[PDB]
């Protein structure tokens, strides 16, 4: 089997909603705030080592 | 290839089939009565299909390092057949050939000792440059075959063909053993013989040229 | 109830395209899975691949290139095709409906599960043997019994049929008059594909001196009738 | 000298390898052929 990590989606969706709310203070009330994947690097930076 | 297991009527049976488990398995067991078609007993281990008694039980496929096992308690006369297992191992690739089946046989009467009769190859056969020894085995029970050809001290492995044992309207079964040799080989060794063992009891009869 | 019938020629020359047919009743041929299982005489069965609608069809890796399968909804049948058969293909070909299953040991997010197949209802099947041997007349040989072998009398005696094809062969003694102590062991199919049958009879050691002991061999496919006298 | 670990390939693209190597032992003159397991990230191919 593969090594896997399980995180509850309700809690992660709820916390992620706390971080996105605060970020709007610096960049404006109504702006597109997207989250993306790792854009490159070694295996260390790219994954949750 | 075949494996036989003797079980008294109304007692528990132990059936071994397949290699050692390397992953989580989904074992399938089949019932092939003599002459009939293979019929399903157990699918997904202990789980069974409609119309099957509870005496048949399968060993769980969750453990690792063991072999599959079909357990029959208080065997009735009808349960006697040939049993094959189909292994679905997660670590092993797809298996398209069933495992070596186990032949369950209820005793269904007392053990009989084989009656053997050895005949030398016919004199007429020597003219045709063909020599054949015939080892007849009958009045034996159960239907266990043990062929053993010994030409004096050392045996001969090749050139021997034997048929499957079958009953002829009696408890006994029918076993016939043959051997194809050359005319110059029959006069080579001093004496031939065909030994027949049954359930640990060996019977030997020899033959000598004239 | 499900009525499955397995039809086939049963005898095919080597290097020839074998074709069978599995009649199906009680259920449509397209709704259920179908599989073919051959079995050599004295060995374990062998899965010859399955077949189903929507392109669900897999083959045995050993004979994947030579095996073929097909289906037809109109006639409710299952067809098997095999090109270039040899003597190793001599087996009893069964046709059985198959059911699938899902056994899960992992998360299933990363394909940690596998599918297992089991056949619930089978059929009688057809006995198919591949051989190029033509009809051959039997050759009779008489085994010669030992004389006055022991104080116990009742010495043995018998005949020997060899190199005959095809089956069956009828063996009697003294034109049916001798029916006591008659053994006719089943035929031993040789490696060359020619059947061979023996027959032994226990006779008294006293009457062993002078009596009429003649085994008669009859073979229908070649219209052969051979008798032979046995004496020590 | 690695052989992929016993697994049914459905893709399972196991990173694990099973490698036998000629390893030293307690004595200098003697050697030993032992095996081990290594993930894909720890080993590279040598042509
Ligand atoms: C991170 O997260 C991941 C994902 O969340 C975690 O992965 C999980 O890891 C677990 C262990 O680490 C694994 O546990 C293993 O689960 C399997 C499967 O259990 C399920 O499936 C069983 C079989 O189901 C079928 O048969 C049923 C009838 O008996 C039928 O109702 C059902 O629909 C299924 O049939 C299907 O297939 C048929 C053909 O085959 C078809 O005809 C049907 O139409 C249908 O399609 C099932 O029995 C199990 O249900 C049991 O557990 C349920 C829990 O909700 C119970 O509700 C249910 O009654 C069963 O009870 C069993 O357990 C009870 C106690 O819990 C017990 O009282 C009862 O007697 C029974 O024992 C499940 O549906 C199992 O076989 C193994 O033993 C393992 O337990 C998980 O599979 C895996 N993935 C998921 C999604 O959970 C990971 O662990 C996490 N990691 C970390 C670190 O957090
Ligand atoms: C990573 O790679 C390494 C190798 O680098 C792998 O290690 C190998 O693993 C395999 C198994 O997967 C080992 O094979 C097993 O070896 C056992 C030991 O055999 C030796 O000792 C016994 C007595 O103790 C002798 O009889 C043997 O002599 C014979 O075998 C040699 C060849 O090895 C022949 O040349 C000789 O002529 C002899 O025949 C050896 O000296 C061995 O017992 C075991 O046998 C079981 O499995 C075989 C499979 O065919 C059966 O025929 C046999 O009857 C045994 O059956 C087992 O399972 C059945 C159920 O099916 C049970 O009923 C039985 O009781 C029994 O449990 C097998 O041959 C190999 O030796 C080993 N080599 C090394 C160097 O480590 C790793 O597995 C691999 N790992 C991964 C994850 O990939
Ligand atoms: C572990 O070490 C042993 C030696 O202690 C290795 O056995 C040796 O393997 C080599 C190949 O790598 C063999 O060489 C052969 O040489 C002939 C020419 O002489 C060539 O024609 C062959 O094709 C091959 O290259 C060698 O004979 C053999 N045996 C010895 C030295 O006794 C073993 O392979 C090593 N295992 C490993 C590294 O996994
Ligand atoms: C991680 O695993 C722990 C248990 O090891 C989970 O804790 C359980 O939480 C549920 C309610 O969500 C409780 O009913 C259980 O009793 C808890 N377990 C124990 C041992 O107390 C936890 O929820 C899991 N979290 C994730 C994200 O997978
Ligand atoms: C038998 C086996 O597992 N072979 C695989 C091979 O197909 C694959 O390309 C390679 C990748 O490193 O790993 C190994
Ligand atoms: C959960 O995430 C979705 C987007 O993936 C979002 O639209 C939704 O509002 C989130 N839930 C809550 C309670 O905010
Ligand atoms: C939300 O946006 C409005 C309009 O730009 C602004 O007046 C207000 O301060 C913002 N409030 C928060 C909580 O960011
Ligand atoms: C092995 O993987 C193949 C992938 O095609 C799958 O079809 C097969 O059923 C699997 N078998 C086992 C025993 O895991």
């Amino acid at each position: 089997r593969q090594a896997h990590c399980n995180v509850s989606k309700a809690t992660w969706n709820e916390t992620l909603g706390k971080v996105v709310k605060q970020l709007r203070k610096h960049f404006g009330n109504n702006t597109i705030i997207r989250f993306a994947n790792s854009s490159g690097g070694d295996l260390e930076v790219t994954t949750h080592s | 290839a075949p494996t036989f297991v003797s079980v008294a009527p109304g007692q528990t049976a132990r059936i071994t089939c397949g290699e050692e488990s390397l992953g989580s398995r989904s074992v399938i067991w089949y019932q092939q009565r003599p002459g009939q078609a293979p019929s399903l007993i157990i699918y997904n281990n202990n789980d069974r299909p409609s119309g099957i008694p509870d005496r048949f039980s399968g060993s769980p496929g969750s453990t690792f390092g063991t072999t599959a096992t079909l357990t029959i308690t208080s065997v009735e006369a009808g349960d006697e057949a040939d049993y094959y297992c189909h292994i679905w191992d997660s670590r092993r690739p797809t298996n398209w050939v069933f495992g070596e089946g186990t032949t369950l046989i209820v005793l269904s009467q007392p053990k009989a000792a084989p009656s053997v009769t050895l005949f030398p190859p016919s004199s007429e056969e020597l003219q045709a440059n063909k020599a054949t020894l015939v080892c007849l085995i009958s009045d034996f029970y159960p239907g266990a075959v043990t062929v053993a050809w010994k030409a004096d001290s050392s045996p001969v492995k090749a050139g021997v063909e034997t048929t499957t044992p079958s009953k002829q309207s009696n408890n006994k079964y029918a076993a016939s053993s043959y051997l194809s040799l050359t005319p110059e080989q029959w006069k080579s060794h001093k004496s031939y013989s065909c030994q027949v063992t049954h359930e640990g009891s060996t019977v030997e009869k020899t033959v000598a040229p004239t | 109830q499900v009525h499955l019938q397995e039809s086939g020629p049963g005898l095919v020359k080597p290097s020839e395209t074998l074709s069978l047919t599995c009649n199906v009743s009680g259920t449509l041929v397209r709704d259920n899975y179908w599989s073919w299982i051959r079995q050599p005489l004295g060995k374990q069965p062998e899965w010859i691949g399955y077949v189903h609608d929507s392109g669900d069809t897999n083959y045995n890796p050993s004979l994947k290139s030579r095996v073929h399968l097909s289906l037809d909804k109109s006639k409710n049948l299952v067809s098997l095709r095999l090109t270039g058969v040899t003597a190793a293909d001599s087996a009893i070909y069964y046709c059985a409906t198959t059911k699938h299953g899902r056994r899960i040991y992992g998360v299933v997010a990363f394909k940690e599960w596998f599918t297992y197949f089991y056949m619930d209802v089978w059929g009688k099947g057809t006995s198919v043997t591949v051989s190029s041997a033509s009809t051959k007349g039997p050759s009779v040989f008489p085994l010669a019994p030992s004389s006055k072998s022991t104080s116990g009398g009742t010495a043995a005696l018998g005949c020997l049929v060899k190199d005959y094809f095809p089956e069956p062969v009828t063996v009697s003694w003294n034109s049916g008059a001798l029916t006591s102590g008659v053994h006719t062991f089943p035929a031993v199919l040789q490696s060359s594909g020619l059947y061979s049958l023996s027959s032994v009879v226990t006779v008294p050691s006293s009457s062993l001196g002078t009596q009429t002991y003649i085994c008669n061999v009859n073979h229908k496919p070649s219209n052969t009738k051979v008798d032979k006298r046995v004496e020590p | 000298q690695c052989t992929n670990v016993t697994n049914n390939i459905t893709d399972m693209r196991g990173e694990l390898k099973n490698c036998s190597f000629n390893m030293t032992t307690e004595l200098r003159d003697k050697k030993q052929k032992v095996y081990s397991l290594f993930y894909r990230l720890d080993v590279v191919q040598i042509n």
